[PDB]
């Protein structure tokens, strides 16, 4: 069962440090691409920043340099997003995403898509 | 890149063939995605690369593309088709979504 | 002394050994279990001989 | 030059029994040389093209195989005919 276990809801104050959970289970994590899209509550969506969890290759948008730092430990196979100073502008419902594969899913399965299956969703009120 | 959706409210009855316009600015020809979301649920893929149907959705839904212009067309409406849809281009980074439309009675 | 060798050197002390009149048995390295990885770039690993 | 037109979704073979006959279309997705579900795995390799990524840039090539076999003509050039 290809599943991506997201953590729960949270209410915090700005300035604290935070680590959220995105546990992928029931598939091959090292073979899939990991796309990232954030959804503000009740309004449009903005790309918050993407990482390559295969080797922790960080590639954030110019407007999101250093604001979010994603990590993923292959031991427990869960993707973490770190914060160094919480901001009120990022209170939203976050969605961490795997890759969908439609043409030879077992060929490489990497850099294929950015929406395969999501858990209950971690609404991260930053 | 701004994505425009029309109309904001699309009053349709059962069986009504209605179309919404999702127009882009520049060349995103090859890779373009479409999603469907239910109230309180996660968006599910509808059409990827603007020409391929995604599994899990009834085949009655279909998306069209014409250069920089794209239109989501439902030929045979179903009683459950009253919902909200969005756009997504993935030809060039970054990826931007559409606006969305609410369907009232 | 290189394939089934016992001891090797460090990175900054890489010394060249010009061995002459050799016979390149590569099947042992291709099927070796003592060596966990056999990642080969220049030519095909099956046609090393 | 398809650089502007045409991303890791292109495969090419590395291991095979022998060369394929002219215009052969073979499709197989397993049975690597040495190292079914073992280290020996999928034999094709995904090209390294990416929307974020001269010789390493993606192109596209097409071939127009022209068959000159003696047969009733179907595809003809834009030549205007005259009275015989
Ligand atoms: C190298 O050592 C292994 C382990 O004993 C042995 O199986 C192999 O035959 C040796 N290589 C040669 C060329 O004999």
């Amino acid at each position: 069962q290809v599943q991506l276990q997201q953590s729960g809801a949270e209410v915090k104050k700005p300035g604290e440090s935070l680590k959220i959970s995105c546990k992928g289970s029931g598939y091959s994590f090292t073979s899939y691409w990991i796309g990232w899209v954030r959804q503000m509550p009740g309004k449009g969506l903005e790309w918050m920043g993407i990482i390559y969890p295969g080797d922790s290759d960080t590639r954030y948008s110019p407007s999101f340099q250093g604001q979010v730092t994603i990590s993923a430990d292959k031991s427990i196979s869960t993707a973490y997003m770190q914060w160094s100073s919480l901001k009120a502008s990022d209170t939203a419902m976050y969605y961490c995403a795997r890759s969908f594969r439609d043409d030879p899913r077992i060929a490489v399965a990497g850099p294929a898509d950015a929406f395969d299956i999501w858990g209950q969703g971690t609404m991260v009120t930053v | 890149i701004q994505m425009t959706q029309s109309p904001s409210t699309l009053s349709a009855s059962v069986g009504d063939r209605v179309t919404i316009t999702c127009r882009a600015s520049q060349s995103i020809s090859y890779w373009l995605a479409w999603y469907q979301q239910k109230p309180g649920k996660a968006p599910k893929l509808l059409i990827y690369q603007a020409s391929s149907l995604e599994s899990g959705v009834p085949s009655r839904f279909s998306g069209s593309e014409s250069g920089t212009e794209f239109t989501l067309t439902i030929s045979s409406l179903q009683p459950d088709d009253f919902a909200t849809y969005y756009c997504q281009q993935y030809n060039s980074y970054p990826y931007t979504f559409g606006q969305g439309t609410k369907l009232e009675i | 002394e290189v394939f089934n060798a016992t001891r090797f050197a460090s990175v900054y002390a890489w010394n060249r050994k010009r061995i002459s009149n050799c016979v390149a048995d590569y099947s042992v390295l291709y099927n070796s279990a003592s060596f966990s990885t056999f990642k080969c770039y220049g030519v095909s690993p099956t046609k090393l001989n | 030059n398809s650089n502007n037109l045409d991303n890791y979704n292109y495969l090419y073979r590395l291991f095979r029994k022998s060369n394929l006959k002219p215009f052969e279309r073979d499709i197989s997705t397993e049975i690597y040389q040495a190292g079914e579900g073992f280290n020996c795995y999928f034999p094709l390799q995904s090209y390294g093209f990416q929307p974020t990524n001269v010789g390493y840039q993606p192109y596209r090539v097409v071939v127009l195989s022209f068959e000159l076999l003696h047969a009733p003509a179907t595809v003809c050039g834009p030549k205007k005919s005259t009275n015989l």
